[PDB]
């Protein structure tokens, strides 16, 4: 009846946030604390995106001269330890955000390292301001926090009993996965979908997806995990589906393949979804499935569903569409 | 069973780990030839292996000249701590019938610590009953951290106790580093 | 149980263990790291099966120190050649750990040569264990060595060199019992 649950990933993939939904879910009230990890958050991005204009190639100009003194002022609070955070802050914050030449450095930001709660926080800071203020469970599922460690949630679905084990998703913190490797019943994967045009931390040069893709082969084909099978969690799709429409940056040219690629026949399309955004999800999912196909030897399979997140209506039906398959 | 290697290991609870070393070994191995030395050291160490089941501790290895065992294993003791005391006492009593039957000045240097193990087996060949664990490593620690034919103990080596000892500050931080940097307070027996 | 002349001594330790070693409720007490320790042990044992290390003797592991001779079992050299290739192929076996414990782990080899005795200690238990200066220095080796390379002495250096076996100074090395002496390490 107890099902020792393992939960990896690569950086960012969305981990500690499926935990997150898990307790929003199927668990039974101070969040006080997680208000200053909000408000931590927008400092942590508008200073990444004012920082990277210079640093880019080409560089980007203010579309205001008058928001340089705010720039000014931003950086010359980068850095501070204890952050007070007075109300000029949010003025000036809101200021560059308005600043549209700011957020046609934001349209370039796959091309630096930012948070994705960025735009999101960001269009929300008069409400993030207000002293009696307290975060929607939006915003909470948002707040990002680097895991370092690993924890161990334990909850219950119709009296099944989980043991949901979160990890460190960065290299130097994969080093201790092994340590849940013995005794787990099954693998829940997290991929960010959407970051086919981005580099990862570590590093700055191995591109996100690639490094996650050659991390499930680390995995699947693991000498002490040939049992176990592994679910694949196709996450980040709003995003995803955002940038293919937003048809800005091409995917091919991330992963030369696309191009010659068409669309499976068992394709199951979300009702109204794009035939193009419809084409890449499941593109992106065949990937992973020229892993899980090319080993395993039926002793184990992959169970691949997309995901988003931030979108308990999703996760809840995808942890139905799960909770279902460790009975077998 | 079928992925990882099966484990020979069991955790263990409240059992009293001893390590003890042999001050200036060194001056009796420069003395005598490679034969007559082991004789002398075979000696004294399979009566230190003999005293252990006479005070109730299985041994676990010698490493050259260095000795350890342990009370508690295989099967629970509530005597357990009294009894890796029991064997550091007579340790040093029989260490000095080597200095009469030699005339070189080489000794003791007792440490014992009390808390969980590990214990059991390594890999497939050549096994050895063996321990793992902090405060395993912490009474090692103290072998480092002792004094010469005294016999050295921690806090919790304390509390299993119930003081029927008469003891006194060692304060080994100011020897062997991981004491002092651990917080650790160490005392000595009279 | 009796002394002997050419055996040669390695050992081999992992120091970015004792770090590893964690205890916490999530990792049962600090076992589930003695389990990959096991899955480590294990994969060298493996090589003594081995056809070209049928010489090999496994004598004892300690904490995560590997230590094994070749010479008890009697060019007339050739025992501490086999040996070293002992030890690189235990690197093999190492960077198979690391790629799936996603993990960095370095050896740590001393080695050596010449008198020993072979016996076995105490009545309680009856184990086989060499004794012997010649053990003594092939531990210092080990403990005052670099990762990802093998420290061997003056002596055993010439000999591999008599081997087409090339050869490095490390320069000069503490011993508590025999004063200071000169090192090498081989190249790959
Ligand atoms: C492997 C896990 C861990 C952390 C657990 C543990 O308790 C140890 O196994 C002890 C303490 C423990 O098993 C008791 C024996 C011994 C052999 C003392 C171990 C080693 O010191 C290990 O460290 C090593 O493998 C390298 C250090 C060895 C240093 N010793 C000091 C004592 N002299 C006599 C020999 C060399 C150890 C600390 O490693
Ligand atoms: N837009 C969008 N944002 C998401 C989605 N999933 C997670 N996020 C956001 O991106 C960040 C990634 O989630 P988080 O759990 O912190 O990453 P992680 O994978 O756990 O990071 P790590 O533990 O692997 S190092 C979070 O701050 C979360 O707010 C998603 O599906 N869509
Ligand atoms: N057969 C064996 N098995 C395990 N360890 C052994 C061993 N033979 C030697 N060692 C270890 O080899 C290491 C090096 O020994 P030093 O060169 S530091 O001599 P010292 O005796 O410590 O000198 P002192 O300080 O005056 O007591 C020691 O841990 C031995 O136990
Ligand atoms: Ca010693
Ligand atoms: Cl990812
Ligand atoms: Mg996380």
């Amino acid at each position: 009846a107890t099902h020792r649950l393992l939960l990896l990933g690569a950086g960012e993939s969305g981990k500690s946030t499926i935990v997150k939904q898990m307790r929003i879910l199927h668990v039974n009230g101070e969040k006080a604390t997680k208000v200053q990890d909000i408000k931590n958050n927008l400092k942590e991005a508008i200073e990444t995106i004012v920082a990277a204009m210079s640093n880019l190639v080409p560089p980007v100009e203010l579309a205001n001269p008058e928001n340089q003194f705010r720039v000014d002022y931003i950086l010359s609070v980068m850095n501070v330890p204890d952050f007070d955070f007075p109300p000029e802050f949010y003025e000036h914050a809101k200021a560059l955000w308005e600043d549209e030449g700011v957020r046609a450095c934001y349209e370039r930001s796959n091309e630096y390292q930012l948070i994705d709660c960025a735009q999101y926080f960001l269009d929300k800071i008069d409400v993030i301001k207000q002293d009696d203020y307290v975060p929607s469970d939006q915003d909470l599922l948002r707040c990002r926090v680097l895991t370092s460690g690993i924890f161990e949630t334990k909850f219950q679905v119709d009296k099944v009993n989980f043991h949901m084990f979160d990890v460190g998703g960065q290299r130097d913190e994969r080093r201790k996965w092994i340590q849940c490797f013995n005794d787990v019943t099954a693998i829940i994967f997290v991929v960010a979908s959407s970051s086919y045009n981005m580099v990862i931390r570590e590093d700055n040069q191995t591109n996100r997806l690639q490094e996650a893709l050659n991390l499930f082969k680390s995995i699947w084909n693991n000498r002490w995990l040939r049992t176990i099978s592994v679910i694949l969690f196709l996450n980040k799709q709003d995003l995803l589906a955002e940038k293919v429409l937003a048809g800005k940056s091409k995917i091919e040219d991330y992963f030369p393949e696309f191009a010659r690629y068409t669309t499976p026949e068992d394709a199951t399309p979300e009702p109204g979804e794009d035939p193009r955004v419809t084409r890449a999800k499941y593109f992106i999912r065949d990937e992973f499935l020229r892993i899980s196909t090319a080993s395993g030897d039926g002793r184990h399979y992959c169970y691949p569903h997309f995901t988003c997140a931030v979108d308990t209506e999703n996760i809840r039906r995808v942890f139905n569409d799960c909770r279902d398959i460790i009975q077998r | 069973d079928m992925m990882f290697h099966k484990i020979y290991i069991q955790k263990h609870d409240n059992v009293s780990i001893l390590f003890a070393d042999i001050e200036g070994f060194t001056s009796l191995a420069s003395q005598c030839t490679a034969q007559e030395l082991v004789m002398t050291l075979n000696e004294l160490f399979a009566r230190f292996d003999k005293l252990a089941a006479e005070n109730h501790c299985l041994r676990i290895k010698i490493l050259g000249d260095c000795y350890y065992c342990v009370s508690g294993l295989p099967e629970a003791r509530a005597d357990h701590a009294h009894c890796c005391v029991e064997m550091g006492m007579d340790m040093i009593e029989a260490i000095s019938l080597v200095r009469e039957m030699t005339g070189v000045n080489v000794n003791m240097r007792v440490g014992i610590h009390s808390g969980r193990v590990h214990c059991g087996v390594l890999g497939l060949r050549k096994w050895q009953f063996d321990v793992w664990s902090n405060d395993v490593t912490l009474a090692n620690h103290m072998e480092a951290g002792g004094k010469a034919g005294r016999i050295h103990i921690t806090k919790a080596t304390l509390s299993y106790l119930n003081g029927d000892y008469e003891v006194e500050p060692g304060c080994g931080g100011e020897r062997n580093a991981y004491l002092k940097e651990h917080s650790i307070e160490t005392f000595l027996i009279l | 149980h009796q002394s002997y002349d050419c055996v040669c001594v390695m050992f081999a330790s992992i120091p970015d263990f004792k770090e590893f070693y964690t205890e916490s409720d999530v990792n049962k007490e600090g076992l589930e790291c003695l389990r990959l320790l096991n899955e480590i042990i294990a994969d060298f044992d493996d090589l003594l099966s081995k056809p070209k290390f049928s010489g090999v003797e496994k004598i004892k592991t300690i904490g995560s120190t590997y230590m094994a001779a070749t010479g008890l079992s009697a060019r007339q050299y050739m025992h501490i050649g086999t040996m070293v290739e002992f030890a690189y192929a235990l690197v093999g076996k190492l960077d198979a750990i690391n790629k799936h414990s996603f993990n960095d782990f370095k050896l740590r080899v001393g080695i050596n040569h010449g008198p020993v005795i072979a016996g076995v200690i105490g009545a309680q238990k009856p184990q086989y264990d060499i004794w012997g200066n010649t053990v003594n220095v092939a531990s210092r080796m080990d403990s005052t060595g670099v990762l990802d390379k093998i420290q061997v002495t003056e002596e055993t250096s010439l000999i591999l060199q008599t081997l087409g076996y090339t050869c490095t100074c490390r320069g000069i090395i503490n011993v508590k019992g025999k004063g200071d002496l000169k090192t090498y390490f081989v190249n790959t």
